[PDB]
DNA sequence: TTGTATTTATTGCAATTTTCGTGCCAATTTCTGG
DNA sequence: CCAGAAATTGGCACGAAAATTGCAATAAATACAA
DNA sequence: CCCATACTCTT
DNA sequence: AAGAGTATGGGTG
């Protein structure tokens, strides 16, 4: 019936699959180099060509 | 922001100085609407864990099939569905106050499941292999009487020497007499600057009728009379004809 | 004659008006030499 | 670096203000006139708003009509105009009266100027109880005034687009590029990833682990991004040529469908790429949308696209008689000669998408 | 909008476009002094609003004038002299006017 | 406006400027200030119960054994944190009162001219309402806009000056410093990242004067608020002492 | 000889909203015979 | 000249088609241990 | 070219 | 243990 358990099945599970790295497409230049600022302010190991 | 100025309130003041020290359990009992979250809330603000989280849980609203998932978290893998490791209320409330409210409506079969944790704070987690140790400060409230629930059987005894340490017990309203018109004014003043009233004061009859009526809600109950008669004022008094409820 | 703004058009009017008189004020320069010498860190400020 | 100032409208007015003898109070309801000018040079709130923010209340709003009807003789002559009558009316109290029809133009300016804001010519004729000839003079007179004289100093530079796509046509074809000066790129810092050895602590290894996973992922993000645009936009210059070598007229009508099964993806990658996207042609520069449109059924079984007949609608009514304007009917027959089969309604739709009045006001008494 | 080369400039009068062709450049052997136009050239300012205004103003004075402003090139303040040669470069796939 | 800096970063001018107002003030040489400040060294701020001064140079590997050790019995950093702590952790009266008695006692003269000029600095800084700590930043001032405007050139192209671009090095430098910090990142990046944000402070407000200038795409050093205020070409000798006037000609 | 933990390789389906063309008709403008 | 008649226009409607947006984590190849 | 400071040989 | 001499770096033109 209706009811909340904690139970041990065996059960055939749907596949989700996507969403991932799918909003860059939308973004325009500037938008996208904005994300693009943020990620190499949170990653180390992230750089970007300097002309300095 | 809190009234209290009957001598038995004052002496509930004076208990909660004295334990502002100590780490046991407490219990605090009375009827309804007398003022346990108060007293449970300032217990908390005068002890050592004043910056410390209040978890505040009521014990009723937690199903009877995940209370274990609920209380003491899960490991990966513990059952179908278990994708992540999450912990419970007690490695929640580490370091600080967990009060259980209204423990006088838990079964029997889950009262068992919560008296190795009040004493020695040392738990397993749903699918893990290591022992857990937290340090949290039990306050429990209740409405019943559990001294008589003991004798008649409906409340475990194994509980009640584990919870009930210090005992606190807040006397009804209608024995607080001193205290009726205080809380009148207070409610009164509090509810006027809310809703933009003009209403200043109870006549000499207002406040002779409020210190008669039974109190059957107390302050609960007061503080709804109270907020009544202020949104239904017309003048800058209270007179005896608007407090018709009461009698 | 260089940089004090307000003193320019003062000038220019009473010229135009036929009183040959000037009203001095502090050039700009200065100013932007007070606010350069402030970011670098320095409390530089006139005084009375 | 520096630049150097420039002299705008309201620079010029408030030199003038500067030297007009005014009083105190006077110059204060001058500036904030002045203040209240757009570039146009048309007075952009009522006179209330500035005797409200003149701040004093011994001030009435005749001495505020003064100051207005002196500043209005500024040079430029009508600036500062309440509407267009008053501008046009201040320029021609400034004409000689020996002028041949300044009084007739006069009249019309002053009482009937929505009819000739509808071109009736028929009862602004019968009104002003005069023949063509000098109706004709004076709408010739009124036309020769400046209905922006605000625009006399004229400031300001244009605002610019960089191009993600390169049209060109190499040894006689359309070729497809990205645009190398703004395409993005990344890195990995090598020396950041050179102590990516077990011989540190393991806090630090697993740190630059999967920091150095998610910059490689990132990365290759971005190529595939930049792959997909590209494949995209030539698939789209391949599909819609005919424009590129004569311009409208020859659109092609297109969906996303046509492109999703041409580059083998789904539709809403295709949506998605296409948005906010721009293309450099010899022709000009266009958003990668504006090449899918609907189109109208065309006789013999073809179609037409809604901008080759928009195109074709503009093209029509600019070459017309000016006395016997085009209505709907008429431009849909001339549509019909040439197989293209629209309805009236469609018509009248795409002309005022085109920002085109209706066949009975645009006729002339000439 | 692209810009445009023309003749029809609605802001300035008849005997200021007097010098210029058919298609808005000046001719060969003309006198010129500073102010005068050489080429005339316009730059797009449209807009997707209407205000009752803008409609009473293009209704009047016809739409070009609201949809265009003056970007023509003039002989500096204090130069003259006689145009002796004219030379038009166009991008490879832009229609060539007459002049060219 | 202002920039709150991640970590405090010491000001160039107090530091490189001879004589060093820095290495004065804390009477230790110039090259062991600039190994701490660009974390090469530690310096000891407490020496503890242990055999350990209150301003001795550690190497790494002394670092690491001192831990290895004693342990928590002393304190030592590196960077401009250590000289902040140092710089307020002395007493100017004391400092005074003793190398007085020096003096007065000892009998030099290149000895006395240093302790004449250690009096003269400390008492210079006593009698000011200045304090020794402000000489190394914690808040950064930003200039108007109006006085670094942008270049606007044809065709929509807007460039880039000096000062905007030093001002973005440093504001990306803070940023990615403030992000590592929140995260606990690995000392190892940390340290460098410390050393990059000093670096790109020390050319916004002094470019060239230690070691090597940041440079353009034409290989120019970029100039910083220094170069607008001295030289030849400077406010003062540009704008103030002369200037171009009005209602002026000149002919043959 | 195989079974398993690790590292690349994954840029679509399905609601929901918005836009398309074209008909009905009232309000508005224009034309024509007595 | 006038009043009836005819032509024009655009607002609202209606069905259909096209475009936009929410969803968020798996599947397979590869190298290593008994 | 000229001066101030840190490092090295000598009484 | 001080004191004179030499090398290096900063500033100017
Ligand atoms: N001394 C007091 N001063 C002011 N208000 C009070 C006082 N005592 C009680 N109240 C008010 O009475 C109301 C009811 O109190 P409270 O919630 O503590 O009652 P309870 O039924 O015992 O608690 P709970 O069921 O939530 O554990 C609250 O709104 C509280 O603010």
């Amino acid at each position: 019936k209706q009811g909340l358990q904690l139970r041990l099945s065996q059960q055939l599970a749907m596949t989700p699959q996507l969403q991932q790295a799918i909003r860059l497409l939308q973004l325009s230049t500037l938008e996208l180099q904005q994300e693009l600022q943020q990620a190499l302010e949170s990653n180390p190991l992230l750089e970007q060509i300097d002309t300095h | 922001e809190y009234v209290f100025e009957s001598p038995k309130m004052k002496e509930i003041l004076e208990k909660i100085k004295k334990i502002s020290c100590a780490e046991c359990p407490v219990l605090i009992t009375g009827e309804s609407g007398v003022g346990k979250e108060v007293v449970a809330r300032l217990i908390h603000k005068l002890s050592d864990r004043s910056k410390e989280p209040f978890v505040a849980l009521n014990v009723a609203s937690i199903p009877r099939d995940i209370f274990e998932a609920e209380l003491f978290g899960y490991e990966k893998g513990a059952f179908t569905g278990a994708v992540s490791s999450k912990e419970g209320f007690f490695e929640l409330a580490d370091g600080g106050t967990l009060f259980l409210d209204e423990i006088g409506e838990l079964s029997l079969e889950a009262q068992a499941k919560l008296l190795r944790v009040i004493e020695s704070g040392k738990f397993y987690r749903l699918g893990g292999r290591k022992e857990i140790e937290v340090n949290v400060r039990i306050l429990a409230a209740t409405n019943r009487n559990i001294k008589e629930l003991v004798k008649e059987g409906k409340f475990r005894e194994d509980l009640y020497y584990r919870l009930g340490v210090i005992e606190i017990e807040i006397p009804p309203l209608r024995e607080r007499k001193e205290d009726i018109i205080p809380l009148a004014n207070h409610f009164l003043k509090k509810f006027s600057r809310k809703y933009a009233k003009e209403v200043e004061g109870f006549t000499k009859s207002a406040q002779e009728l409020l210190l008669s009526y039974p109190w059957y809600g107390n302050v609960r109950e007061l503080k709804n009379v109270i907020e009544r008669a202020v949104l239904f004022s017309e003048g800058k008094f209270i007179d005896r004809g608007e407090l018709s409820c009461l009698v | 004659k260089s940089d004090d703004v307000n003193g320019r058009t003062k000038m220019y009017k009473n010229i135009v008006d036929g009183n040959h008189q000037m009203e001095p004020g502090m050039p700009e320069s200065f100013n932007v030499l007070l606010k350069e010498i402030r970011s670098l860190g320095i409390n530089i400020e006139l005084e009375d | 670096y520096q630049g150097e100032t420039t002299q705008t409208l309201q620079d010029y007015l408030m030199w003038q203000v500067e030297l007009t003898p005014f009083s105190d109070t006077d110059r204060a309801i001058a500036t904030s006139i002045v203040d209240a000018v757009d570039e146009t040079g048309y007075l952009t709130v009522p006179l209330e708003d500035i005797l409200e923010s003149i701040g004093d209340e011994e001030i009435d709003i005749d001495e505020v009509e003064a100051v207005l009807k002196r500043i209005q003789r500024f040079d430029p002559v009508g600036v500062a105009a309440k509407d267009l009558r008053d501008c046009l009316l201040i320029q021609l109290s400034q004409f000689d009266k020996t002028t041949p029809w300044l009084e007739e133009a006069r009249l019309i300016i002053s009482d009937h100027l929505d009819l000739l804001a509808n071109h009736d010519f028929r009862t602004l004729m019968r009104v002003t109880r005069l023949k063509e000839d000098v109706l004709k003079e004076a709408v010739n007179l009124i036309q020769s005034l400046d209905p922006r004289p605000g625009q006399s100093i004229q400031t300001g530079e244009p605002e610019y687009v960089i191009p993600d796509v390169l049209v060109r046509k190499h040894n006689g074809h359309w070729t497809v590029e990205l645009n190398s000066d703004s395409i993005p790129r990344l890195q990995i810092n090598q020396h950041y990833a050179s102590m990516c050895n077990n011989a540190r602590n393991d806090g630090d290894s697993q740190f630059i682990r999967s920091n150095l996973q998610d910059a490689k992922w990132l990365i290759k993000s971005l190529e595939s991004r930049n792959d997909t645009l590209l494949r995209v936009s030539r698939c789209i210059v391949e599909q819609q040529q005919a424009f590129f070598e004569q311009g409208e007229e020859y659109m092609k009508p297109m969906v996303l469908a046509d492109i999703a099964q041409a580059v083998e993806m789904h539709e809403s990658t295709i949506s998605r790429v296409t948005t906010q996207k721009y293309l450099h042609s010899p022709r000009g520069i266009f958003e990668l949308k504006y090449f899918f449109s609907s189109h109208v059924n065309t006789e013999g079984g073809g179609e037409a696209s809604s901008t080759a007949i928009r195109a074709l609608v503009k093209k029509l009514i600019a070459a017309e008689n000016p006395a016997k304007p085009l209505s709907d009917s008429k431009l849909t027959s001339l549509l019909s000669e040439q197989g293209i089969m629209v309805a009236r309604r469609t018509v009248a739709k795409y002309r005022e998408s085109l920002s085109i009045p209706p066949s009975n006001q645009r006729k002339q008494l000439v | 909008g692209p810009e445009e080369i023309t003749a029809d400039i609605p802001n300035v009068g008849e005997a200021a476009l007097s010098k210029l062709d058919e298609s808005g450049i000046v001719y060969i052997g003309a006198e010129v002094t500073g102010g005068d136009i050489l080429v005339g050239k316009v730059t797009p300012k449209g807009e997707t609003q209407l205000t009752p205004e803008e409609k009473l103003l293009r209704a009047i004075f016809g739409e070009k004038a609201s949809d265009v402003k003056d970007s023509s090139l003039r002989v500096p303040n204090g130069v003259s002299g006689t145009v002796i040669d004219v030379q038009v470069f166009t991008r490879d796939g832009v229609e060539k006017d007459k002049r060219a | 406006g202002h920039i709150e800096l991640a970590s405090p970063t010491a000001h160039i001018w107090f530091l490189k400027s001879l004589p060093s107002r820095i290495g004065l003030l804390l009477d230790m040489p110039l090259r062991d200030i600039e190994r701490v400040l660009y974390f090469e060294s530690y310096v000891v701020i407490e020496g503890g119960m242990t055999n350990l001064e209150r301003q001795q140079i550690l190497t790494e590997e002394q670092y690491l054994d001192a831990l290895e050790e004693f342990g928590d019995e002393f304190d030592a950093k590196m960077g401009a944190e250590a000289i902040q702590a140092l710089l307020k952790s002395m007493d100017l009266e004391q400092e005074c009162e003793q190398l007085r008695e020096e003096l007065n006692e000892t009998n030099s003269e290149t000895k006395r001219k240093k302790l004449t000029k250690r009096i003269k600095l400390l008492e210079a800084f006593v009698q000011s309402g200045n304090k020794p700590e402000w000489m190394i930043l914690t808040v950064l001032p930003v200039l108007p806009p109006d006085l670094r405007p942008l270049v606007p050139l044809d065709g929509g192209r807007f460039a880039t000056s000096d000062l905007n671009d030093l001002y973005r090095r440093v504001i990306n430098r803070n940023n990615r410093l403030k992000r590592l910090l929140d995260l606990a990142a690995p000392d190892i990046i940390v340290r460098n990242e410390k050393r990059m944000l000093q670096e790109a402070v020390d050319a916004l407000l002094d470019n060239g004067r230690r070691g090597r200038a940041i440079t353009g795409s034409n290989k120019r050093p970029l100039k910083s608020l220094a170069d607008m205020i001295k030289g030849k070409q400077g406010r003062f000798r540009q704008n103030l002492l002369g200037k171009r006037v009005d209602y002026s000609g000149r002919s043959v």
